[PDB]
RNA sequence: GAAACUGCGAAUGGCUCAUUAAAUCAGUUAUGGUUCCUUUGGUCGCUCGACUUGGAUAACUGUGGUAAUUCUAGAGCUAAUACAUGCCGACGGGCGCUGACCCCCUUCGCGGGGGGGAUGCGUGCAUUUAUCAGUGGUGACUCUAGAUAACCUCGGGCCGAUCGCACGCCCGGCGGCGACGACCCAUUCGAACGUCUGCCCUAUCAACUUUCGAUGGUAGUCGCCGUGCCUACCAUGGUGACCACGGGUGACGGGGAAUCAGGGUUCGAUUCCGGAGAGGGAGCCUGAGAAACGGCUACCACAUCCAAGGAAGGCAGCAGGCGC
């Protein structure tokens, strides 16, 4: 490497894309942007794979260089944009939004939403800050800087903003007894409620959440989103709900379905 | 071309290092700048991400601070006395951080008069006959004049800066790197460092 | 006025070299008898010396002032401005217009 | 007693010439739960690489040795010991890594032999990139 | 933007500090508190 | 709409494994010790002092050179988001010193207490230095903001002399979508140098390193930054039977592969990640990023074309030829 890398082969590609072996030899590397390069899905894998709309690189193409996809309220003529964690796709000729929030299985699930719920998102605020005349900014998880926010929101805070003004409405604080969902690590996509945070000075601070069904789980605290205040997400979520069911009982409940089709 | 690495000399055992890679780029290294003193010269040298790096090779003003009441004015520098690292870089007088020079002590005397409205430097039966000095020590109202009385109590000079005010010249410490920055910027030296510094040249002089 | 030639093998006299004989320069970009490929491309190239000889090929001269006799090849007629002025105030300036 | 070098020795952060009519110090907890002890606050050495009264902050990991020498210019040599388990025979092996870590004149009187815990910093020397911040006096040596 | 944004700022921020007043009138009757309860 | 100027890319991809044995590399952490084109989001009347400026060049036209190449000299013509040069605005003040002068109340009177305030100088962010105070944050700042006194590289930081669609809203009035550009900030892509532990055979390798850097201290230099990286002056140190130092490898490392009862032994040039190299060494231009080789400049080895003066090289890219 003598500079900037451009290629991403396919093997490489994050395995939560779910792209096959025998198709080609690379994968869309995703042009920079708000989401991490691992961590996003790029606009060609949520249209062409995720909704069969177009069958190849070339269609989606075709259909972006018309202005019809717009993330988070801006229309974005880029094939491989970043499109990641709560980002919302809407589509207007055909009449359809999503947001992009985990399936309980460590991937992204295509979960369809309201004409009224796809005008807001929550952001994670990463870092809190004061510019060049004692303005205070924010830094979210998805790059945006806000600044003359609320003079109580906290570096681990949500902060629920609108996709045609960018200003800050309401925010939930990181307490125990707060809705998480868990946006990294083994437990990618299970929400639950706060329990504990388990402080170490000079490492990474573990957080123990608390599943429906008294599953209990700890996850590192920069894998944590606070979705919710008390047992009241302020989205919509995926069937299923993040709880993620042993093995046994997701057979159990997929010949069950089976048998009783016939 | 100058490398800039740790893989040419020996490891902690004093066991040689074959090096495994030619010379890189980041491993860089160019000419010292070898600041001399005299009129204004200053190249530019592009550096790593498109930024400038200004290499003054002579320089006359400087930027120097008179710490105690916070008077920092540009003024000339003249010449260079000690240097604590090298005294060839004394002979061949360089300007390089953290070197002793001599600046003049003009506008720090023209500060003091007009803000005390009391004669610094000046020797016993100075013939002040111009008398805009005299303008700048004499002629107010009362309530300014009661402003000026009360401030010229705490005008104490140490007997040390007092002597080089009247000598003509003060010594000063180079606070910015000048090979890197095109600055001679520092500030004048005072009480014990001043008394160090003292004891240090005239030692070495001998 | 000398313009400046080549030498008998084609190497064009560069200006300010100082020499009758054939040397080697590292020509750059902004530089005469040259022009780079490549942005930031250098070049040796073999010139022949500014000073003007026995041993050339060409001489390029121009006719500085006009002299008393009338020669039957060029001075006779006279080629048009192929173009004009493109930008407004060359317009102005060469047809000498006011503002309004 | 200071001041031996040929530049003059003063924290650079202090100022030292404020106009009047004792001398003060600049120090600070290096977190961790580490008490800055009493030698940092009222001593009167100069030192650029002291973790309390100086510019190294540390960050990264916490380890400790054994003093084994004290024979360079405010820098020691610790003696780290551990067990490496070869796979094939279901054992153990004695070995060791000996690394040149900085002492601050704070700590007025280590013994070789002394148990010392050593904060990760960046780079002070060649070898040096520890900084000792805490001593436990060897099984009793009380007398 | 500049001017509407500092305006807005200056009546919320205002409020917090009037919250945060109030609890500092609590800090001295909790001083109180532990003086004479 | 050819050509040409400008902008961007050419640092990725591909090929091979010669080097290289705490090196590479793997897990684990650090940047509170750095640089960063592009993207996304902030900023961009915050500064108190022109209804559009300037002189060159290409393509083009024409005149030529030597045998020769992606060689190019000379003339005349013309452009810019190339290259330079620069207002007006908002703009009336505000703040900080300076400070004529002024009126007021008290001491009969001096003195005293506070008020207004002419003239002058300074002002914004970034940049370099010195001093003072302790809005938000960290386990911890010499952090971030704030205050005062100056600076400001002539090889020069910013503070739009730019382009396209829609055409509008009242008495020659009167503004929305975009493209392009930019000092600084965060973000994304990284890169870079560090932390801890880990490697094959060898004693017919037991001592090794250092006054031309070997291990430390102080102050500099240089670099994107931390550091003997390198200067100068000091100190006598660093490593070793727990195998240092030296030598060998048909040694690039790892994920992995073959074989297997349970242990294990052998392989891993080879499509994924990381590294190194472009015939052998060395040096650099341009750029955000190169010590680049389908870039340039030397020398060493080889080697093509010569009107004999000179010109041009680099298959461990895809094919293919000789040799082996």
């Amino acid at each position: 490497a003598r500079g900037p890398k451009k290629h991403l082969k396919r093997v490489a590609a994050p395995k939560h894309w779910m792209l096959d072996k025998l198709t080609g030899v690379f994968a869309p590397r995703p042009s920079t942007g708000p989401h991490k390069l691992r961590e996003c899905l790029p606009l060609i894998i949520f249209l062409r794979n995720k909704l069969k709309y177009a069958l190849t690189g070339d269609e989606v193409k075709k259909i972006c260089m018309q202005r019809f996809i717009k993330i988070d309220g801006k229309v974005r003529a880029d094939i491989t944009y970043p499109a990641g964690f709560m980002d919302v796709i809407s589509i207007d000729k055909t009449g359809e939004n999503f947001r992009l929030i985990y399936d309980t299985k460590g991937r992204f699930a295509v979960h369809r939403i309201t004409p009224e719920e796809a005008k807001y998102k929550l952001c994670k605020v990463r870092k809190i800050f004061v510019g060049t005349k004692g303005i205070p900014h924010l830094v979210t998880h998805d790059a945006r800087t806000i600044r003359y926010p609320d003079p109580l929101i906290k570096v681990n805070d949500t902060i629920q903003i609108d996709l045609e003004t960018g200003k800050i409405t309401d925010f939930i604080k990181f307490d125990t007894g707060n809705l998480c969902m868990v946006t990294g690590g083994a437990n990618l996509g299970r929400i639950g409620v706060i329990t504990n945070r388990e402080r170490h000075p000079g490492s990474f601070d573990v957080v123990h959440v608390k599943d429906a069904n008294g599953n209990s789980f700890a996850t590192r605290l920069s894998n944590i989103f606070v979705i919710g205040k008390g047992n009241k997400p302020w989205i919509s979520l995926p069937r299923g709900k993040g709880i993620r069911l042993t093995i046994a009982e997701e057979r159990d409940k997929r010949l069950a379905a089976k048998q009783s089709s016939g | 071309g100058i490398s800039r690495d740790n893989w040419h000399k020996r490891r902690k055992t004093g066991g040689k290092r074959k090096p495994y890679h030619k010379k890189r780029k980041y491993e860089l290294g160019r000419p010292a700048a070898n600041t001399k003193i005299g009129p204004r010269r200053i190249h530019t040298v592009r550096v790593r991400g498109g930024n400038k790096k200004y290499r003054a090779l002579r320089l006359d003003v400087g930027n120097f601070s008179w710490g105690s009441e916070c008077c920092t004015r540009k003024t000339r520098i003249i010449d260079v006395v000690y240097n604590a690292s090298n005294n060839e870089l004394v002979r061949t007088k360089t300007l390089v951080k953290n070197c002793i020079v001599l600046i003049d002590s003009t506008p720090y005397r023209q500060w003091y008069e007009s803000h005390y409205a009391l004669p610094l430097g000046r020797k016993k039966g100075a013939k002040l006959t111009p008398e805009e000095e005299e303008i700048l020590n004499k002629k107010r109202s009362k309530k300014i004049q009661k402003k000026y009385d009360e401030r010229k109590k705490n005008a104490k000079i140490s007997s040390l800066l007092e002597e080089q005010f009247q000598q003509g010249k003060l010594l000063a410490c180079i606070a910015s790197r000048p090979g890197q920055c095109g600055r001679a910027d520092g500030y004048v030296l005072e009480g014990k460092e001043l008394e160090f510094y003292l004891r240090k040249i005239k030692a070495r002089k001998g | 006025r000398i313009s400046g030639g080549n030498d008998k093998q084609g190497f064009p006299m560069k200006q300010g070299v100082l020499t009758h004989g054939r040397v080697r320069l590292l020509l750059s970009k902004g530089h005469s008898c040259y022009r780079p490929r490549r942005t930031g491309e250098r070049k040796r190239k073999s010139v022949r010396g500014c000073i003007v000889d026995a041993n050339l090929s060409v001489l390029n001269l121009v006719i500085v002032k006009k002299g008393e006799k009338d020669i039957p090849g060029l001075t006779d007629t006279t080629v048009p401005r192929r173009l004009g002025p493109k930008r407004a105030s060359r317009i102005r300036k060469l047809f000498n217009l006011s503002k309004e | 007693d200071i001041q031996t070098e040929r530049a003059y020795q003063k924290q650079p952060t202090i100022f030292q010439n404020k106009k009047r009519v004792k001398l003060p110090r600049y120090y600070k907890n290096i977190g961790l739960g580490f008490k800055t002890p009493k030698e940092a606050i009222e001593g009167t050495y100069i030192d650029k690489k002291c973790p309390f009264t100086g510019n190294v902050s540390i960050r990264g990991r916490i380890l400790s040795g054994v003093v084994t020498k004290m024979k360079m210019q405010r820098t020691i040599v610790i003696r780290r010991d551990y067990l490496h388990y070869i796979r094939k025979y279901n054992r153990f092996e004695k070995r060791h890594k000996n690394m040149s870590v900085h002492l601050s004149p704070c700590f007025r009187d280590v013994q070789i032999g002394d148990i010392v815990t050593v904060g990760e910093c960046r780079p002070l020397s060649k070898t040096v990139r520890f900084n000792v911040l805490k001593v436990t006096k060897a099984a009793g040596t009380k007398k | 933007k500049n001017k509407e944004e500092a305006a807005e700022y200056a009546k919320l921020l205002a409020k917090r500090m009037k919250e945060a007043k109030e609890k500092r009138q609590e800090q001295i009757a909790k001083r109180r508190r532990l003086s004479s309860l």
